[PDB]
């Protein structure tokens, strides 16, 4: 009989900097044991200071993206201003709970700048609970990225090591190293790496190739 | 699971319940009350599900008080008992069935004292004594042994104490304390609490 | 089953100029009794009774809904109700719950309001009327009640022997049943008076 | 998941862990399981993340309107009752909620317990969670109504530590709040690994 | 003017449509109930007693309603049949709910809330019907009540109808009894009051109606007493006139 | 005079007076002028003060990234049509993922305003909408009316004493197709200064200018950015 | 000229059909009420029994809940709907929120129910005014009042009915800033206030008090006759 | 044609809503002034009786903990507008974790006042003054029964409205302070009311950026009046 859900894969990474935010994802879209395309990024520029990532079931990712982009315009003409980073995370929690008994199969991470100019990363669940974190990794390779970033960013289980804040250039090579190691052991990850950098001067993009198998 | 008792006298109604609000292993509350003063001569005992006990019995509680304020006088215990049966049976073949077990205790100025039994399928009865829960099995044949239709209110408390010591002996649950009421021509009087030094 | 949740037995029997009806007294859950004074025969006007058996919820429910419609009928019309008319009234009430049905099987017994003519009938749980000339039975212990009435019934019987026949039919059949008993009440009515007797039965 | 709450002479003590998992996978270690409803009310999170997050935020939406319409704060028994009726309409549909309500009232302290099943009870001591049953015994061995303020801080901090030791679904940090007559106050937030060097030493 | 619908006040509190309905009942029949210990009674008048009718019901003004209550009627007959079928349907809804008869006051207020509700809602009419109440209950015994088109009511011990027979209320006070209120003492008072108000002399039995309600062995029988015993009740009062002229 | 009461009632001359009266509500509002080139469509409005120190009431309001409208008439019917206007613009973005063609959006307005001009129970919308936009075939200048007619045009002025603005537009409409924004804007606001009494001048605090372009999103300039537009002007020949 | 509608305005901004509803209040019997230290009291006048009816069905003083009272004016039909509706709300409040009902909450329900009942055409407004007296909200005595426009409002001493202007002017020169303690003194203030009745028969006063802890205490015409005697005892000092 | 909200004139405009503007005129006066230090606000009570309890007459209500209010005209329609204005600020915080701006409060309020005959009743009879300090600093706004919404720097409405405006335009300038604007406001009040100005005829309400509390003055008001 008909089943309404299917898994598509994907891996989303976000790191809250001191005055920046980095959002990274792969561009591989798959289903079962087939590859649909090798060019399908998960980054979405909502505003000039907020980028969202959407993994999971791809049909709900296309729907939920267009609902949020409609409500950005509905906020603005009612208030003569744009939404903040924390306002979007409060709005998204009500949208995800609004279909509590038929849930979206989407994992969400919002990264961007606050009103003070600092980094902010909000992680989500498919029902709508959230919290502010410093770094999260969502998607199929989520278990292969969280223990390594605890060592490098959080400095957990380390002795006699000072807590220097992560610079921008050091954070770029940490993102480029974790996706090489994750594409080796995971099958839902590869073919590119789209990286979005959110600073006070706009949004930069950068693409790094991976292995194509 | 929890226990009720319904000893009826010639001019009094002796009722008692337990004080346990357990959660599946633990005992969260040991002074819980299951006694609802519907009016100045009618009590209410309720045993059932988690939310269905509080939601339904307070719906009856705040509907008999409406009859008192609007008509100036008080319901009889028979008419109050036969209104509670109407609300289960009407709300039984629906999406929200209430799963509670009740017994009603009332005194009338013209009919004397009265006791009514209630199933979770809304079946009325007029009993000289009644009980509920798993402890209803072990205790009612004791109460069937020594009952007399002309019994004093002092022997009924002694018969109630005989009825609860065997529930202390051969029943697996703990049940340490038991609150006791009494209803007469003067109203609802609160008797002393019943506890058990086991060994 | 759902019918076997509380038990019950209702019997009616036609005589010469009179008619009798009897039922049990036991109220109880599946194996545990509660009381021995549960009413299962309800007067609906003079010289005309009704008996109910089945689920104890629908016994008390239908007997109040039928009383709701009877009093509205006997005020729009100054006359009383005919026994054929009540059978059509009950069959309408059960068929409205075609797919949500009440779990009872009514038995109607009574005399004609003008003549002395008796009337007995029984219905199903969805309202199939069935009139007879000798007896109707309903309840859980139905098969035991057919065995007693097919052998003891006589066509033209005085109220003396009609009482003695329905007494031996109820006592010997309900004592074979397990979930029915604890006392038997018998109503025997006629043109002049109504006689109600209770029998000495086994209380086990 | 392990929360507890107990009231005494000087108000109410609230304590909880900070670990939220997903199957056998730990999601985070910094989950704030005590939801700050008002400056005079506190709520907990026990069973279901978004279920305890949404309906207590909806309760905080309701208590503010009650303050504006009546020029007076809401009572503790009122807010626990309003939460019980909202969840009861979704009975059987599959909610999970086992929160607690704390706060000072005109009658004094206040402590109620609300389930998703429909249980609304008062009391003096409570402990909710998967590792809740490990916390009842160590609390009741040291509980008294006439405990000191610094003594009550060490009792709840001990009881969360013994619960996170035996349970696998409990760990992270130990939050600790204190409800005073005027309003609640944040006491501290200590790591479990820091307490292990303190308690075992 | 202000003779529009009933949902508009006059310049000063004088709902004119309600006042027009409360004056319409004076040009109608005549009904009265009297005091009684251990009983109560009603008395009515047969209008248009032309010799080509049947009277197959033999009860026209009086409608037995629950089991121990009846009522008179006065006003527009089109609205009369609506209220009686509604009022009987109230008492059986109460009886289905509590399995006890309706205690004779909150039956009246149940109708009076319906009769009021047509004075506030729409462009229609109020009920142009006033009517009486007799009954017995557990709490107060024998009772009398008086309906109005506005939904107002009130208990009484003896009352009647207005512009037809408003002079009878002066007679009920002048010949008032209190305590000595047996049924035979009240039936003699009833035929005397209907003698003057019904302007047709000598009081033929086919123009009147008498209904009683007693309390017998806990059954509360209701009597609509037949025309044969009206005859010996009238001729008793005709004899008392010939006895009263001995003082002259 | 008995025919002058409802929208339903026809006249013995064949003219419904209630539609004829809603035209008069348009003349109560202030003047506003819209025009276009081959590449750029600019509409310029005129603010009106309420008191000596309250803020001036705004006229031009953003709708979409390629559509902006002006206003003249009732403010009650203004925001009621705006909420209908914004809902239709984002439905094509949500369904078709394209911006609306401007010519077919206005046909939805004439279907919207037709029902309350025929059925009893709702007055006609007293409103004077000027519409500028960009479909795939260049700029457009549209006007509407409470008689539910919509007129495509290359220049239009409606509102109080706007006849003198129309005379300036007719003798300069040959110059509008070629000139760019540095004078196309101040071709337009030379038409507003004849809709003024001859003693006061168009200042920086009482005028709004909205520009939507072929490569330019619709942008509203007011009270600070009007000064690069009001520079380089002559006075009135007095 | 133009009234005949509750939705139209006057050329000087009035609602005459709302203002005509207050004219129907002035045909009612007067009822006064004061608050005191602990005991609140309210009394009514103009009983006027008519020799042939029972007087327990003409009652003007009712209780909504266990610790709140009610006195009204206007016409008797519209009061019965408002009383019967307010008994439901002061009971359904207790079911949804487990507190007892404050005296302030029930007056906002009566005013708001009379509010929306004025707005829509074809709905004749209530021609009654009410006095809500209750020392319920945590030992604090209060009394409010209503209006046919739907404006709940708080006084400290009140008079309504046919002749309220004389009594309200009387109480301003009589209600001392000295709080009337020894609550029979406060009851004697009402009997002195109700002494300016339309006829002042003496036996036409039905005073009802409440000691803020018990239920309603309807006074008998023997205790009230004793308070009428001591009012004449203080009147002997004029000579 | 002057008794219907569904009927135009040969000239233009209602009369119906024009008659609703006239209902404001028989109210009480109220003055609000916007200043860079915050927004002060004053009103006149017109207490009728000494037995009449004074704090049951509201003219300043608290919409939110950084937004005040003022009213005139019909009291019955005012309590309807205050109700949703408290709810719409509360629904916005529920779904955005932020405070609704003072301008966008009245956007929600004006969306229902223009619904009197525009559904599928009568217009309201009350003007409102909204003062508050949002992220754009202190603000002061004004509305009407016709839904026409505008920002004002210093506004006086109610009875004595036009007579206050002429004197109020004289002394206002941009570089005011808050304590200067408070004593400047009630010089106007004692010139436009008929009773002698004391501590019981008026009441004040202020709002500051760092002092979002205290939209009321409690007897401090006696200090301001004694130094007039």
């Amino acid at each position: 009989r008909f089943s309404p859900y299917v898994f598509n894969g994907g891996t989303i990474l976000a790191i809250a900097g001191e005055d920046f935010a980095i959002v990274a994802s792969d561009t591989r879209l798959s289903e079962g044991f087939s590859i649909h395309t090798r060019d399908s990024p998960k980054c979405y520029k909502l505003t000039d200071k907020t980028v969202i990532g959407c993994s999971g079931f791809h049909g709900d990712c296309l729907t939920l993206t267009k609902i949020i982009e409609a409500r950005l315009k509905m906020y603005k003409h009612s208030n003569n201003k744009a939404m903040t980073t924390g306002a979007i995370a409060a709005m998204l929690s009500t949208i995800l709970y609004s279909r509590r008994f038929f849930p979206y199969y989407v994992y969400n991470i919002i990264g961007g700048l606050d009103e003070e100019g600092k980094g902010a990363v909000y992680s989500f669940d498919p029902v709508g609970s959230y919290q502010r974190d410093s770094f999260k990794a969502g998607g199929s390779a989520s278990a292969m990225l969280q223990p390594l970033l605890d060592n490098q960013v959080g400095f957990k289980n380390m002795q006699n090591v000072e807590h220097v804040p992560l610079s921008l250039d050091r954070a770029m090579r940490l993102v480029k190293d974790v996706f090489i190691s994750a594409a080796e052991r995971d099958v839902y990850t590869g073919d590119a790496l789209r990286i979005c950098i959110v600073t006070k001067e706009g949004i930069r993009e950068e693409t790094v190739s991976l292995r194509k198998d | 699971m929890e226990y009720l008792i319904g000893i009826q006298g010639p001019d009094y109604v002796l009722v008692a319940s337990d004080r346990v609000a357990a959660s599946n292993i633990v005992q969260m509350k040991d002074d819980h009350d299951k006694m609802f003063k519907m009016s100045e001569k009618i009590l209410l005992l309720c045993v059932g599900e988690a939310g269905d006990t509080v939601q339904f019995a307070e719906y009856i509680q705040k509907n008999v008080q409406l009859y008192k304020m609007r008509n100036g006088y008080e319901l009889s215990p028979t008419a109050a008992a036969n209104f509670t049966r109407r609300n289960l049976a009407d709300c039984l073949r629906s999406r929200t069935p209430y799963h509670v077990n009740l017994l009603l205790a009332g005194y009338d100025e013209h009919e004397g004292p009265a006791l009514y039994y209630m199933d979770y399928l809304a079946a009325l009865a007029k009993a000289p004594f009644a009980a509920h829960g798993y402890g209803a099995f072990l205790t009612l044949s004791i109460l069937d042994r020594y009952y007399t239709p002309t019994i004093s209110r002092e022997r009924a408390v002694e018969l109630l104490r005989k009825c609860l010591e065997e529930l202390q002996k051969r029943f697996i649950l703990n049940l340490p304390t038991f609150s006791v009421r009494i209803i007469d021509k003067n109203g609802i009087h609160d008797l002393d609490n019943i506890s058990f030094p086991k060994q | 089953s759902i019918m076997s949740y509380n038990g019950g037995a209702v019997m009616a029997m036609k005589g010469k100029n009179c008619v009798a009806i009897a039922a049990d007294r036991r109220f109880g859950i599946q194996a545990q009794m509660v009381t021995t004074d549960f009413q299962k025969i309800f007067p609906m006007g003079d010289r005309l009774y009704i008996g109910l058996a089945g689920l104890a919820t629908d016994v008390q429910t239908v007997a109040q809904r039928l009383k709701f419609r009877l009093n509205l009928y006997e005020l729009k019309e100054g006359r009383q109700i005919k026994p054929y008319t009540l059978m059509s009234m009950v069959a309408n009430l059960l068929y409205e719950k075609r797919f949500g049905p009440y779990y009872t099987e009514p038995v109607i017994a009574g005399l004609d309001p003008k003549t002395f003519k008796p009337f007995i009938c029984s219905l199903d749980l969805i309202g199939c009327p069935m009139v007879t000339d000798d007896f109707v039975v309903s309840g859980t212990c139905a098969e035991q009640m057919y065995g007693m009435c097919e052998s003891l019934w006589e066509p033209n019987m005085d109220p003396d022997h009609l009482f003695e026949t329905i007494s031996q039919a109820m006592l010997n059949a309900v004592d074979r049943d397990a979930v029915s008993g604890m006392g038997v009440i018998v109503h025997i009515i006629e043109k002049d008076k109504i006689t109600t007797r209770t029998l000495k039965a086994r209380m086990d | 998941t392990t929360t507890l709450a107990f009231k005494f002479r000087h108000g109410v003590i609230v304590a909880a862990d900070s670990r939220a998992t997903a199957g056998a996978y730990i999601a985070s270690q910094t989950v704030k399981k005590v939801i700050e409803i008002n400056p005079y009310l506190l709520g907990t999170m026990a069973g279901g993340a978004a279920d305890c997050s949404f309906w207590e935020r909806l309760l905080a939406r309701q208590c503010r309107i009650y303050e504006l319409r009546n020029k007076e704060r809401i009572s503790v028994a009122a807010a626990s009752k309003l939460l019980a009726n909202m969840v009861y309409q979704y009975k059987g549909m599959g909610l999970s909620m086992g929160t607690m309500i704390c706060g000072w009232d005109k009658r004094g302290p206040g402590l109620y317990y609300v389930d998703s099943e429909g249980n609304r009870i008062s009391g003096a001591t409570f402990s909710v969670g998967s590792g809740s049953v490990y916390a009842y015994g160590v609390m009741d061995r040291g509980y008294s109504y006439d405990l000191e303020v610094e003594q009550a801080y060490d009792l709840a901090r001990r009881a969360i530590y013994q619960a996170t030791y035996r349970d696998a679904y409990s760990g992270g940090a130990v939050n600790l709040y204190h409800v005073r007559e005027d309003g609640w106050i944040r006491v501290s937030s200590d790591n479990v690994a820091d307490l292990h060097e303190k308690y075992s030493g | 003017r202000y003779d529009s619908r009933t949902t508009i006040f006059s310049p000063e509190g004088r709902l004119y449509q309600v006042e027009y309905a409360m004056e319409a009942i004076g040009h109608a029949g005549t009904c009265l109930g009297i005091l009684a210990n251990d009983g109560v009674l009603l008395a009515a008048e047969r209008r248009n007693i032309h010799k080509l009718l049947d009277e197959v019901f033999f009860s026209e003004k009086i409608y037995k309603l629950n089991e121990d209550m009846a009522c008179s009627v006065a006003g527009i007959t089109s609205d009369a049949n609506v209220l009686t079928n509604e009022l009987r349907l109230i008492a059986q809804r109460y009886l289905l709910q509590y399995q006890e008869p309706i205690p004779c006051e909150q039956l009246v207020t149940a109708l009076c809330d319906i009769k009021q509700a047509y004075t506030q809602f729409g462009g229609k009419r109020p009920f142009g019907v006033s009517l009486l109440y007799i009954g017995w209950d557990k709490h107060y015994g024998f009772q009398l009540y008086q309906s109005d088109p506005s939904g107002n009511y009130g208990g009484w011990k003896a009352t009647c109808i207005g512009n037809n027979s408003a002079a009878a209320v002066s007679m009920l006070k002048q010949d008032y009894k209190e305590g000595e209120m047996t049924l035979k003492s009240a039936l003699a008072l009833a035929i005397k009051v209907l003698n003057k108000t019904m302007d047709v002399s000598k009081l033929s039995a086919e123009k009147v109606e008498i209904a009683t309600l007693t309390r017998e062995n806990g059954k509360t029988v209701i009597r609509v007493l037949k025309q044969k015993e009206v005859e010996q009740l009238i001729k008793k009062h005709e004899e008392e006139e010939a006895k009263a002229e001995r003082e002259k | 005079n008995q025919y002058d009461n409802d929208v339903t009632v026809w006249s013995p001359q064949g003219r419904i007076h209630q539609i004829e009266y809603a035209m008069e509500a348009v003349k109560q509002g202030s003047a506003t002028v819209g025009l276009k080139s081959k590449t750029h469509a600019v509409l310029v409005a005129l603010k009106r003060a309420q008191s000596e120190l309250a803020a001036h009431q705004k006229k031009i309001l953003h709708v979409d990234n390629h559509i902006g409208i002006s206003i003249a008439g009732l403010t009650a019917d203004a925001r009621l049509l705006c909420n209908f206007m914004r809902q239709e613009c984002l439905d094509s973005r949500f369904v078709f993922d394209r911006p609306l063609p401007v010519s077919r959006l206005v046909s939805l307005i004439g279907s919207k305003t037709q029902i309350p001009t025929q059925r009893y129970g709702r007055r006609p919308y007293g409103v004077g909408l000027l519409i500028a936009g960009y479909d795939d075939m260049g700029p457009h200048i549209f006007q509407t009316c409470p008689s539910a007619n919509y007129f495509d045009c290359r220049a239009m002025s409606i509102g109080a004493r706007s006849q003198s603005a129309r005379t300036y537009l007719e003798r300069h409409m040959s110059e509008f197709m070629e000139c760019n924004l540095n004078e196309l804007v101040k071709h337009g606001l030379r038409a507003l200064r004849e809709t003024l009494p001859a003693e006061q001048d168009l200042t920086t605090k009482n005028v709004s200018i909205g520009i939507v372009g072929k490569d330019l999103e619709f942008t509203i300039y007011d009270d600070d950015d009007v000064s690069p537009f009001l520079e380089g002007l002559e006075e009135r020949p007095q | 000229s133009y009234d005949r509608a509750i939705t139209v305005f006057s050329p000087d901004g009035h609602l005459f059909q709302v203002e005509y509803a207050q004219e129907a209040v002035k045909k009612g019997s007067t009822a006064v009420g004061v608050r005191g230290r602990d005991i609140v009291v309210l009394g009514v006048e103009k009983k006027s029994v008519a020799k042939l009816q029972d007087e327990r069905t003409v009652r003007k003083i009712c209780a909504l809940d266990d610790n709140v009272c009610m006195a009204f004016a206007g016409l008797t039909a519209d009061a019965r709907i408002v009383i019967n509706r307010a008994r439901v709300e002061c009971q359904s409040h207790r079911l949804t929120v487990e507190d007892p009902v404050t005296v302030e909450y029930i007056t906002r329900y009566i005013a708001s129910l009379k509010q929306r009942y004025t707005q829509s055409n074809g709905r004749r407004p209530f021609g009654i005014s009410a006095l809500i007296v209750g020392f319920d909200f945590d030992g604090t005595p209060r009394l409010y009042q209503t209006d046919p426009s739907g404006t709940y409002h708080a006084w400290k001493a009140n008079a309504i009915g046919r002749g309220a202007k004389s009594v309200r002017e009387f109480l301003e020169k009589n209600y001392t800033d000295e709080a009337i303690e020894t609550d029979d003194l406060t009851i004697k203030l009402v009997i002195k206030a109700l002494l300016e009745v339309v006829q002042s028969g003496g036996k036409n006063i039905e005073l009802a008090v409440m000691r803020r802890d018990q239920s309603l205490k309807i006074l008998n015409p023997e205790e009230i006759e004793k308070y009428v005697a001591e009012i004449e005892k203080e009147k002997e000092e004029n000579e | 044609y002057d008794r219907g909200v569904n009927t135009f004139s040969p000239e233009g405009r209602l009369f119906q809503v024009e008659y609703a503007i006239e209902a404001i005129k028989l109210g009480s006066t109220a003055i609000g002034i916007q200043t860079s230090e915050g927004v002060c606000l004053a009103v006149e009570k017109r207490i009728t009786s000494p037995l009449m309890e004074p704090s049951s007459i509201e003219k300043i209500v608290e919409i939110d903990a950084h937004i005040g209010c003022a009213m005139s005209g019909l009291i019955a329609d005012a309590k309807t507008l205050i109700d949703k204005a408290r709810v719409e600020t509360q629904n916005h915080w529920f779904t955005y974790n932020e405070t609704m701006t003072v301008e966008s409060v009245t956007q929600a309020v004006s969306n229902l006042a223009l619904q009197f005959g525009e559904e599928d009743s009568r217009p309201f009879g009350v003007a409102l003054l909204f003062g508050g300090v949002d992220e754009k600093g202190p603000q002061l706004f004004h509305m009407d029964p016709s839904g026409t919404f505008v920002q004002c720097d210093a506004r006086a409405i109610g009875s004595a409205s036009e007579g206050a405006q002429s004197s109020l335009q004289e002394v206002y300038h941009k570089s005011m302070t808050l304590k200067e604007a408070i004593k400047s406001s009630l010089i106007i009040l004692k010139q436009v009311m008929e009773e002698k100005l004391n501590a019981t005829n008026i009441e004040l309400a202020t709002v500051q950026p760092g002092q979002n509390f205290h939209m009321f003055t409690k007897e401090e008001l006696e200090e301001v009046i004694k130094d007039i």
